[PDB]
């Protein structure tokens, strides 16, 4: 019995959350309302004694209006409604708003749901938690969320998946002031950080598919399958697989370095896989391909350090072998010198599952790639000049003071970041 | 009078691009929406040693 | 009476070792309820060298499955087989462990190890001779090759002459499937030179090409390759179980195999295997198998034969064959490949031909060779240690339970240890 | 087995590419939209039984492609090859290579990964283009330049369509067929060179048809391309490789232009009453009228000869109509090659496509042929680079678009010295 605690908070988590319980019921036969017409979904779920199945996930976020849609949405009849916890006011994208002051106030309740449903589980593995970097409630909820846990629980890993500001693009004002929070305490409780962008899922959304004006709807169905062919090796038996607390050795090379990027490799429509070739000598090298990525970056300025090419579906393992050496004879994919052939499989026995109505084919084989990357720097770059210049005028500080910021915590954090820049220039360097 | 004006005169225009949906795949397609399209059966190998 | 106490461990090790009951149940008539359906007399007569014999006309077998992740064995419970054993030597738990040699050895294989050990403690003192143990593991990981030398140390603190025989898979050369695969293969070294005398060393890469060459399977899955590692598991097993007319224990296969206290490894290999379509074409002899035995392909660890020299060869035969034909095709071998074997050693070689042979041919056979050309597996792996450790790579997991890196430096020289004697032996 | 990967530019090329597809398929047993109701070389194949063709499309204005997304064709094709720019070179060099090209030739580049990292061994790329104006020459330029840099020493042929003597639709057009000849030099192994005006004077006295199309002589080409590829595909008594021809026709390495003629070539009325046996349409190809290409093969000396035959032809007739060339006067070979000739034979006859004006015939002769003769062709074309090049005629569209001005006097003394150099192997040693 293998299970994961999922919490979800902030609009951007909580509305991919909502968008990842269709995929994992629709891999199995559980209806909305949780009855379903087998000792495999232990991992997210539950059973009362009705037929009812019941998930392992606690809703959570200050502001009112995105909960209240799913209680009286068509979803109401799957969870407890004890977990969903609604607030008054939110956060005014404020640290000490979701932190300090009206953030203190839900956090006995919720973390004794985190410690309720541990309580009735077996062995526990890890958790699922899903927030965004320049949030005031998705940055200032989660660190505090973050330094409860591991604090009283101690020695289990953490698994959040959230979304990275984009160098170009952004929908608030004090976001270079607000990632420089959530980077402080993923760096100091965080084990496995992954992370997105709003922004390249525009642009697979153009090429490889062709659907101009992408919605909000379209981009957390992706969001949530990469989730689904990483969380789906704990209720499926394969042929490599790999324990949630396994990768967070082999991932991590120094305490620092656990930010990697992320890749799904055959996305595509009905009539392009009607004529593409999608086997395993092309869809691996795909995820090594500049386009399809989720980070609007240039690959090539970095070397791929540790990539773990998580495979799924109807595949056979001469086929991987053959086409994991065909990469590194390749001399456009530069590695790191010291670190070995860093390449890592795993292989399953369950085919992708296409949730209805969208553009996404049926493809017998899918690839999830994690791979921690030097080619992240130059945006780490970017977000701490996106900082200072409000510094040198002293900028929207006045907000954060009149809830409890002092006025010299944002150079501890910046040179905090400059200790994140300096290890990828005194890692990255050659060893000799 | 919404879908007589979204569905009669409105079609000439944005036929080639729309919100959410991709486009009008079904003529370039010939196939149906269940069926498997992938490369090829590896369980032909499977079959086959 | 020349008895094998049998355990599985890590992921790579419970496959094959559970393909390991395929085999051998198919040689001696079992069904998996447990009733003899074999025809043939004599798969009965040596049946206790494997098994247990349960009440009420019923068979069962000696072995004991055990990881700490339990996905594994509850696997192999809905497997083909699964119903064959003892319920209460199923060791498993519902924790894990991430791959880490520290805790398991000092905090979290130390809660495991009396219930894990006090089975094998169980078999072995109702016993009438026992001789030997069998462990099949995998030489990477923190579960695989970190427990293999849990569940050899406490052993041989007691058991004086018994010969272990354990089976491993190398890490290949060109991929990697774990990162931190040296750093936890080199620490298993430090207890099972001094300790093991048999493990079947296997590269996983050497097992596509044959049978992308010699099979012509272009899909190699795992439910081919460890049927091909199975045979040369009950392939060293004929003079245990079986007439014939060169009987060998193991630890005569010891005597005769160890020169020096340790180098000890062993390269499997099965003869009389051919693709589907060349199979007509192809006519068996003493003089042809002794090709696809002694030929640069048919071995399941990958090095070159054409940069070492062989210390001692030891092909097992099986099935009805001439015995001048043994003996005079397995010096001409000798004589024509002069060079290429020790100037120290007169006689290279040793056979031995069995009664029955193993189902599926009439002629069946299995080479099994002690090289010294494996020392460039050992010098990528001790390599892939220090050139990677000019910087203090991964110790901050190790370190929150003593392993200090005065550990870590002294075990690469217990790799070197072998690589200079090795050099110390091929110019003699 | 072995395989080759076609890219088509331009106006011309693409049109010419639709002519040789709408054969090529009818060769095999396939429906026009991909499906069927030894070709490995062409076609890669999905498990459901699409036959995909190899193939990278690509021009600089959306007219001609948009054609094959709503043609017959559309099934044929991937959609994600046929490559579509904005707006034209305006027959500018300048414009095709320089301007506009660089937006495209990441992706035209990193298609050409995408279909050669599949192919199990890769010989050949049949690239089309012409020497006309901008995306034909220009864009070819750069296209050269990062295949050879980037793949090695993979062998490419490329065919072209050359500026007639007199008969042309361009005023620019010798200042887009000498700058072109500073990628047809260097990196191409070999250029397969027709001329216009010389089709269509065929289509006149020997095919009885008036007022020809760009269609009919779009037919014509298409049944020489295939010619080409028949030892590929299908295997006979003596098969040629495209690594065979390079070596055995190219005398000097500035020196890769051959011609192309095709012997029987004659209308469906007429083609009833002759036999046409190999010892009658041997001579034909040799015919000064029915050549090709309007240069006079007796006003010159040949170089060297390749022959290819497909159909029912018997070996040892075609050195019987061999032997009878050499021996007469009028046809004049080069001093120091007594080999002259090489050969070629397959079984598969020549396929007609429907609307077409060919008949149906048991035989037919490709022919090659480096001639001395062609260097009266390049004496013209220097002159009408030299007499709009006095005044500096038209060169302030080039200018501005990224070129400088002694990059055109460049290219006429580089093909002042392929002049000489062809001329100085025509006199017979001593
Ligand atoms: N993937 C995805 N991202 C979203 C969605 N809605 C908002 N976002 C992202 O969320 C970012 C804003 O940061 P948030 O963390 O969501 O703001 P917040 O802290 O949650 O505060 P609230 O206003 O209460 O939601 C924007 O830049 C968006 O890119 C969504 O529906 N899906
Ligand atoms: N043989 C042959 N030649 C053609 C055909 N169509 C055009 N041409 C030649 O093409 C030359 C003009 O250059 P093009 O390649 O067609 O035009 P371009 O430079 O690519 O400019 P754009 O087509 O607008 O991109 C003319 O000199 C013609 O001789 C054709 O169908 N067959
Ligand atoms: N033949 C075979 N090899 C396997 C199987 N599962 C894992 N392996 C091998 O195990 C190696 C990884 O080391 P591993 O045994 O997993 O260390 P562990 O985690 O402690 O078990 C990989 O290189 C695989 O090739 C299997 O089912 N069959
Ligand atoms: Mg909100
Ligand atoms: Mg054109």
């Amino acid at each position: 019995m293998r299970e994961c605690i999922s919490v979800h908070v902030g609009q951007a988590g909580v509305q991919i959350g909502n968008a990842c319980w269709e995929l994992y019921c629709l891999e199995h036969g559980i209806q909305p309302d949780g009855q379903m017409p087998d000792d495999s979904f232990n991992t997210f779920f539950s059973e009362t004694g009705a037929g009812k199945h019941v998930p392992r996930a606690v809703f959570v976020d200050l502001e009112p209006t995105v909960i209240d849609e799913v209680r009286t949405g068509t979803y109401r009849q799957l969870f407890h409604p004890e977990q969903l916890i609604t607030g008054k006011e939110d956060a005014a994208n404020n640290y000490a708003r979701g932190h300090y002051t009206i953030g203190k106030e839900l956090i006995d309740l919720v973390l004794d749901r985190i410690r309720k449903l541990a309580d009735q589980c077996t062995g526990l593995q890890g958790f699922l938690i899903f927030h965004s970097f320049g949030g005031g409630t998705g940055s200032g909820f989660t660190s505090l969320l973050m330094e409860r846990l591991s604090v009283d629980y101690g020695k289990k890993s953490k698994l959040e998946f959230s979304i990275y500001p984009a160098p170009q693009v952004s929908t608030a004002v004090v976001e270079p002031y607000n990632s420089i929070l959530t980077t402080h305490t993923t760096l100091e409780h965080s084990d496995c950080a992954f992370m997105v962008d709003n922004e390249a899922i525009y642009d697979i959304c153009r090429r490889n598919l062709d659907i101009e004006r992408p919605t909000y709807t379209n981009l957390n169905r992706l969001i949530g399958q990469i989730v689904s062919s990483i969380t789906a090796s704990l209720r499926f038996d394969g042929a490599l697989n790999v324990d949630l607390t396994e990768f967070q050795t082999n991932l991590v090379p120094y305490p620092r370095i656990h930010f990697p990027l992320a890749t799904y490799a055959p996305v595509i429509s009905a009539e392009k896989a009607y004529h593409e070739q999608l086997s395993v000598a092309e869809i691996t090298n795909a995820c090594f391909e500049p386009a399809n990525q989720m980070v609007k970056c240039d690959p090539r300025h970095g070397k791929y350090m540790a990539c773990c090419l998580l495979y799924r579906g109807d595949v056979v393992p001469k086929d991987v072998n053959a086409a994991i050496a065909t990469i590194k004879t390749k001399r456009t994919i530069q590695f790191v010198d010291w670190c070995p052939t860093g390449f890592k499989v795993g292989i399953n026995y369950q085919p992708p599952t296409v949730v209805p109505g969208g553009d996404l084919a049926k493809v017998q084989r899918a690839v999830c790639m994690l791979s921690n990357t030097t080619a992240i720097a130059e945006a780490w770059a970017r977000l701490d000049h996106k900082f200072d210049l409000m510094y040198a005028k002293r900028a929207f500080v006045h907000w954060y003071v009149g809830e409890g910021m002092e006025e010299g915590e944002f150079s501890e954090a910046r040179e905090d970041m400059a200790a994140l820049e300096k290890d990828y220039e005194e890692v990255g360097m050659d060893s000799v | 009078q919404k879908m007589k004006d979204k569905k009669e005169s409105v079609y000439f225009s944005n036929q080639r691009a729309p919100l959410g949906k991709s486009h009008d795949q079904t003529p370039g397609l010939p196939k149906g929406l269940d069926i498997l399209n992938t490369t090829f059966g590896t369980a032909i190998v499977r079959e086959t040693s | 009476m020349r008895e094998i106490v049998h355990l599985q461990a890590g992921q790579c090790g419970n496959q094959i070792g559970a393909k390991f009951w395929e085999v051998i149940s198919d040689e001696h008539g079992i069904d998996p309820t447990g009733t003899y359906h074999g025809d043939s007399d004599l798969q009965l007569e040596r049946i206790n060298v494997y098994y247990n014999e349960a009440t009420g006309g019923k068979y069962v077998p000696r072995a004991v499955l055990v990881d700490l992740e339990p996905g594994t064995m509850d696997s192999v419970r809905s497997g083909p087989f699964g119903q064959i054993f003892r319920p209460d030597n199923f060791v498993f738990g519902q924790s894990g462990a991430g791959n880490n040699w520290a805790k398991g050895h000092y905090t979290e294989g130390a809660e495991l190890v009396d219930s894990v050990l006090d089975v094998v403690r169980k078999e072995a003192e109702s016993c009438d001779c026992l001789q030997g143990f069998q462990l099949t593991h995998s030489l990477g990981g923190g579960t695989g090759s970190g427990m293999g030398t849990l569940l050899i140390s406490k052993i041989r603190e007691e058991y004086p002459d018994r010969i272990m025989n354990t089976f491993s898979v190398v890490p290949s050369p060109k991929v990697s499937d774990t990162v931190v695969e040296p750093y936890n293969a080199t620490l298993s070294v430090h207890q099972l030179v001094e300790n093991t005398d048999e493990t079947y060393c296997i590269d996983n890469e050497a097992l596509y090409d044959i049978c992308f060459r010699t099979l012509k399977l272009t899909t190699p899955t795992y439910g081919d390759l460890n049927h091909l590692v199975s045979a040369t598991m009950s392939g060293v097993t004929t003079c245990l179980r079986f007439p014939g007319q060169l009987n060998a224990d193991l630890r005569k296969l010891a005597v005769n195999m160890v020169p020096f206290p340790r180098l000890h490894f062993f390269m499997p290999g099965f003869a009389p295997l051919t693709s589907r379509g060349s199979q007509q074409y192809r006519a068996l002899t003493v003089p042809e198998l002794t090709q696809q035995m002694f030929d640069a392909k048919n071995m399941m660890a990958a090095c070159d034969p054409r940069h070492g020299r062989y210390l001692t060869v030891a092909a097992v035969f099986r099935g009805r064959m001439s015995m001048k034909e043994v003996d005079e095709q397995m010096l001409n071998v000798q004589n024509k490949n002069s060079s290429y074997f020790v100037e120290w050693i007169p006689n290279n070689v040793k056979t031995a031909v069995c009664d029955i042979p193993p189902r599926g041919l009439k002629m069946s056979a299995t080479f099994i060779g002690n090289s010294t050309a494996i020392q460039e597996l050992f010098k990528r792996i001790s390599e892939q240690f220090t050139a990677m450790f000019r910087r203090k790579a991964f110790l901050h997991w190790y370190t929150g339970e003593g392993m200090d890196e005065m550990e870590f430096t002294e075990a690469e020289s217990n790799m070197n240890d072998l690589v200079s004697e090795y050099q110390q032996y091929q110019d003699a």
